């Protein structure tokens, strides 16, 4: 069988403004099979209180999940999403960039 | 507007880690309204939208019973499919089903759906006539013959033309304040220098519902399809969605570019430009 | 509301 590797986007729920509490999102999609490991990171370290959406899938049968947690962006703090899947030999890290 | 109800079933085997997990979720358009997970501590079909909570205990009992039955039967189906493809008991496999109905503005049936995939590959689908199937391969032909013998298409037609649309109309009315409200995108254009020679113009759409949207760039009125980076529409976590479209433009040529936005929530389509 | 179970694959 053919497997599909995840697409990953990292972004906030509301427009980012430093000092204001917001939600950090990591949307993983387009993958198959459904098992997947996702971590949200703050300055390289795993955030503990992360929830995710219920597993569902798109018309093309690929799966998608939204991982999310409260965060307060600042100028210096770095956030990222770390994803592992059977299709990846190592974890893939995507940095949060408020411009994307 | 037009609307859909869909149920999404996923069954996933995991040899050596217990019996296959079964998950069922229901949607009206892009709004999830029920969920079931056989791995839950107390498996139950549970509400996920406020407007379904008013259904009574008999509703929850029925929906839970169906899900609990399917937990068992989709495990049989996974055993059957393993055999149909001469597969080892050692491997993990996935069976997915999508089904439901679409209606137009008048609440009338547009069409019904019931289709399935095995390990992410299309397996069998009910044709739009709700009378016959398209089987992907000789394995799915076994399923087809079995379902033909059991007069399954007739039963599916009766559900899709009857209860499916009746429930969907009920849900649309009980949830009308949200389900029949389209929230337009909030739009803006940002400018990101790449070098002395070029910059990115990024056209944003935020806060819209439902997810369906069209976001394009033109240069001198010509669509820039091949040269536009278009990200997948993504959920914000507040029911709404986000999308952006970007083009790389030569320095000083920005006003040749226009972003165009179409969405059900808009009085009329938008045209936007970089506004330094 | 869901359709009922009737037939396995």
């Amino acid at each position: 069988m053919i497997q599909r590797t995840p697409k990953i986007q990292v972004y906030s729920r509301h427009p980012a403004e430093n000092g204001k509490s917001n939600f950090l999102n990591c949307y993983v999609s387009g993958f198959h099979p459904s098992d997947i490991e996702v971590d949200l990171l703050k300055n390289g370290e795993r955030i503990e209180k992360v929830e995710h959406s219920d597993l569902s899938f798109s018309k093309d049968w690929s799966f998608y999940l939204l991982y999310y947690t409260e965060f307060t962006p600042t100028e210096k703090d770095e956030y990222a999403c770390r994803v592992n899947h059977v299709t990846l030999s190592q974890p893939k890290i995507v940095k949060w960039d408020r411009d994307m | 507007g037009s609307h859909s109800m869909r149920y999404f079933y996923t069954a996933m085997s995991r040899p050596g880690r217990g019996e296959p997990r079964f998950i069922a979720v229901g949607y009206v358009d892009d709004t999830q309204f029920v969920r079931f997970d056989s791995d839950a501590a107390s498996p139950r079909m549970a509400p996920r939208a406020p407007w379904i909570e008013q259904e009574g205990p008999e509703y929850w009992d029925r929906e839970t019973q169906i899900s609990k039955t399917n937990t068992q039967t989709y495990r049989e189906s996974l055993r059957n499919l393993r055999g149909y493809y001469n597969q080892s008991e050692a491997g993990s496999h996935t069976l997915q089903r999508m089904y439901g109905c679409d209606v137009g503005p008048d609440g009338r049936l547009l069409r019904g759906h019931d289709q399935s995939a095995y390990d992410g590959k299309d397996y069998i689908a009910l044709n739009e006539d709700l009378s016959s199937w398209t089987a992907a391969d000789t394995a799915a032909q076994i399923t087809q013959r079995k379902w033909e013998a059991a007069r399954e298409a007739e039963q599916w037609r009766a559900y899709l033309e009857g209860l499916c649309v009746e429930w969907l109309r009920r849900y649309l009315e009980n949830g009308k304040e949200t389900l029949q409200r389209a929230d337009p995108p909030k739009t803006h254009v940002t400018h990101h220098p790449i070098s002395d020679h070029e910059a990115t113009l990024r056209c944003w759409a935020l806060g819209f519902y439902p997810a369906e949207i069209t976001l394009t760039w033109q240069r001198d009125g010509e669509d820039q399809t091949q040269d536009t980076e278009l990200v997948e529409t993504r959920p914000a976590g507040d029911r709404t969605f986000q999308k952006w479209a970007a083009v790389v433009v030569p320095s000083g040529e920005e006003q040749r570019y226009t972003c165009h936005v179409q969405h059900e929530g808009l009085p009329k389509p938008l045209t936007l430009r970089w506004e330094p | 509301a869901q359709d009922i179970y009737r037939a396995s694959y």
